[PDB]
């Protein structure tokens, strides 16, 4: 969220 | 010179053979003969980088660039190394120099685009990807990464052709035995075959195998019984997301709910302690907690897991950030299962089971998965909402007829507050009449006031939670004040039907927005409520909506909110319209906990079927559509048949408690039953098979 953080599912690096 | 050239060749020869250590040895001998050999430094650096020896690789990249100042490729590869070392600024410098040295270097532009993308700068990522593709029209990595950028911001220009090209590229890469440019975590977004999607995943699973095979570690000896563990099954949960992340928001209560008489829980964290209560809880309630982030070597970490005597190792990452699937490729446990975190198949032979359910993964589509199916009895999905947000278990409203979602109060102490008031009406939903008390609340919201006091009770503006208790805002603590949530806080109409969808915008496609447009058109008094997720997607959605004949005022955008506010504000919607391409998962649980009915149309992929599984467990089969026409008809019925809406909303409100959906104790117990099924099967000397009954 603006002003903070909203973690989400993220793909790993490749 | 000539001798060094030959040595570098032999090292390359040995490199292709697979003998990596001999390659390193021969590269060093080349440097011994001719120290100023840029190609040898660059090759050795690449080999070290592949071995995961990043600091050592960096040494040799620095050598290469000095010897050859025009070695753009070396700068680019050095950038890749810095990126992996999490030096984003350094990586960008290297990519930038590579492009200055050679403006036509397509790969460097693509690498720079990816830094922008990972940094959340999509318009800049897109610009750099397009430059790469102008220089090199045939560039699978850049085309596919660009396609995902466009997906993120809902840019659907030439969409149908784009999808066709993506499928074509993957088909070609799989055929030519190369690593597909579409990431397996994204493969559900494109019209690829299930065969192709499993194949993409399998390729990545083989990457892990190739990494561990160089360790030359023998197969581990696995326990044959529970004798050494005092009759207890040792279960290891492996996750990079023990901390503030959706995964912990779903399952943080589960380790502590395991039966200690029959189970011994080991949590293996792949991430460092982020200082949040989510990490605190898991560390305190697991029988054992191991920080594998302090153990970079996958060989030594796998040894640790094996030393612990784990019977069932649980993969909670799949192909997501922080994953170390090399641990599973090493097979330190006799039974290894995918669970919860990854919405798809691993495609890997080192994963035995995928924990799912009959609704999410019917036996008919078992060929979509490389793993054997292991069914939980209701849904495999779970959420910690009953523990994290118990203040949303009950609500009251202010009547300024009577609506249940225009002005809402929630709080642990809500009952006491209501008891302090006269003329409170009960319909069970308590209603506060439009009096002096009610005007004071509206005044607070309009003035943007943070909080007020009424009869000694703390009344908080729902938009201001970070200013009152930041841990309450993030879900780390239960709020200790009474919170007010109103449609006016978000610019929602007081006299119309609100359809919501709180997912990242990437899950929307043209077919979905058209469906939603058809619904809005059929329900005059209605708006669609979406999030700026990211904001740069807003003008794209609005343009397409306008093309479909919807004025700007039919779609309302809100910023992404802190966790608690996000779940709490769901109470303001009438109905949630789920995304068929990729359902809301965590977000589906979020919306249902607020008591908001969710309309879904399950597809074939796991990710497209999760919402329907949630609703089946919830007990609302009438919200599941078999086709687009039915999805529209259901949504329109809910928005026009107000008595039916009331019935369904009442059903969801009650069933989120009485059904198993949010019951983490029941879930843990069913998980335990499934674990024992897996074990006794293995213990009998059998290879993994479907556990579907
Ligand atoms: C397709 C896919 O990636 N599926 C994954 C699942 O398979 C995993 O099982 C889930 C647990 O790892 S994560 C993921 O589940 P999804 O439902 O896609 O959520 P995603 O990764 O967008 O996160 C949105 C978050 O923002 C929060 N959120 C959202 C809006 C907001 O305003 N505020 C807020 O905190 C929400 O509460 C969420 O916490």
């Amino acid at each position: 969220y603006p002003g903070g953080s909203t973690p989400v599912s993220s793909a790993n690096m490749m | 010179p000539t001798h060094a050239d030959s040595l570098n060749n032999l090292a390359n020869i040995k490199r292709e053979q697979g003998n990596i250590e001999e390659a390193v040895r021969l590269y060093r001998k080349a440097l011994e003969v001719f120290p100023e050999f840029a190609a040898a430094h660059s090759n050795l650096a690449s080999v070290l980088q592949q071995q995961g020896k990043l600091q050592e690789a960096l040494m040799h990249y620095k050598e290469a660039i000095r010897i050859s100042p025009t070695f753009a490729d070396a700068y680019s590869n050095m950038g890749n190394t810095l990126k992996e070392m999490q030096d984003v600024q350094g990586a960008l410098q290297c990519y930038t120099r590579a492009i200055q040295i050679n403006p036509a270097f397509a790969d460097a532009h693509s690498n720079l685009a990816s830094i922008h993308k990972d940094s959340g700068n999509i318009p800049e990522a897109i610009a750099s990807y397009r430059t790469a593709l102008k220089l090199k029209p045939d560039f699978p990595d850049a085309y596919c990464n660009l396609a995902h950028c466009l997906q993120i911001v809902c840019d659907w220009t030439d969409y149908d052709e784009r999808m066709k090209k993506l499928v074509s590229i993957v088909a070609d890469q799989l055929e030519k035995n190369r690593l597909p440019s579409v990431h397996p975590h994204h493969s559900m977004l494109y019209p690829l075959s299930h065969g192709f999607r499993k194949a993409i995943a399998e390729r990545h699973g083989n990457l892990c195998l190739d990494k561990i095979n160089v360790l030359h570690k023998p197969p581990y000896e696995h326990p044959k019984d529970l004798k050494l563990s005092d009759g207890r099954l040792r279960v290891g949960y492996v996750s990079s997301d023990f901390g503030n992340h959706p995964t912990s928001h779903l399952m943080q209560s589960i380790p502590g709910m395991h039966n200690p008489d029959k189970f011994e829980v080991f949590c293996y964290a792949l991430s460092p302690d982020d200082g949040t209560n989510f990490r605190v809880k898991v560390m305190a309630e697991a029988n054992h907690f191991i920080d594998l982030s302090q153990i970079p070597c996958n060989g030594k970490a796998a040894d640790r897991i094996h030393q612990d005597g784990i019977h069932i190792l649980v993969n909670m990452n799949g192909y997501t950030k922080g994953a170390r699937n090399e641990l599973f490729a090493l097979r330190p446990a006799p039974i290894q299962a995918m669970w919860l975190g990854y919405p798809g198949t691993s495609g890997a032979l080192f994963m035995d089971y995928i924990i799912t359910d009959q609704e999410t993964s019917p036996a008919e589509v078992a060929e979509q998965y490389s793993e054997k199916l292991a069914y939980m009895p209701h849904t495999f999905f779970i959420g910690d909402h009953a523990n994290m947000f118990p203040h949303l278990k009950k609500k009251a409203v202010i009547d300024f007829h009577i609506y249940d979602n225009r002005i809402v109060l929630n709080g642990i102490d809500l009952k006491a507050f209501l008891d302090s008031l006269p003329d409170v009406k009960i319909v069970n939903m308590p209603v506060i009449p439009m009096n002096t008390i009610a005007e004071a609340v509206i005044e607070m919201i309009n003035r943007g006031q943070i909080q007020i006091t009424i009869n000694g009770f703390s009344i908080s503006n729902g938009l201001a939670t970070t200013q009152i208790n930041n841990k309450a805002a993030t879900g780390e603590e239960v709020p200790r004040t009474i919170i007010v949530t109103t449609r006016s806080q978000y610019g929602l109409p007081e006299d119309a039907i609100v359809y919501c969808n709180f997912n990242q915008l990437y899950k929307i496609d043209p077919s979905t927005l058209q469906m939603w447009a058809n619904i809005l058109k059929r329900v005059p008094n209605s708006v669609l409520w979406l999030l700026r997720f990211p904001a740069v997607g807003e003008p794209n959605i609005q343009q397409y909506a306008q093309n479909m004949g919807l004025p700007q005022n039919r779609i309302i955008f809100s910023p992404v909110a802190p966790k608690e506010e996000h779940v709490r504000r769901g109470q303001l919607a009438d109905v949630c319209l789920d995304t068929p391409l990729c359902n809301g998962h965590t977000t589906g649980m979020d919306v249902l906990w607020a008591g908001t009915p969710m309309v879904t149309m399950p597809g074939e992929t796991l990710a497209s079927r999760v919402a329907a599984s949630q609703l089946t467990c919830l007990g609302c089969l009438e919200l599941i559509a078999k086709n687009r026409q039915e999805y529209e008809d259901i949504a329109v019925k809910l928005g026009t048949d107000l008595e039916y809406l009331k019935k369904v909303r009442g059903k969801v409100w009650k069933q989120r408690i009485s059904s198993p959906l949010f019951n983490t104790k029941q879930y843990t117990m069913e998980l335990e039953r499934l674990y024992l099924q897996m074990w006794e099967h293995y213990a009998a000397g059998n290879k993994p098979d479907h556990m579907i009954k």
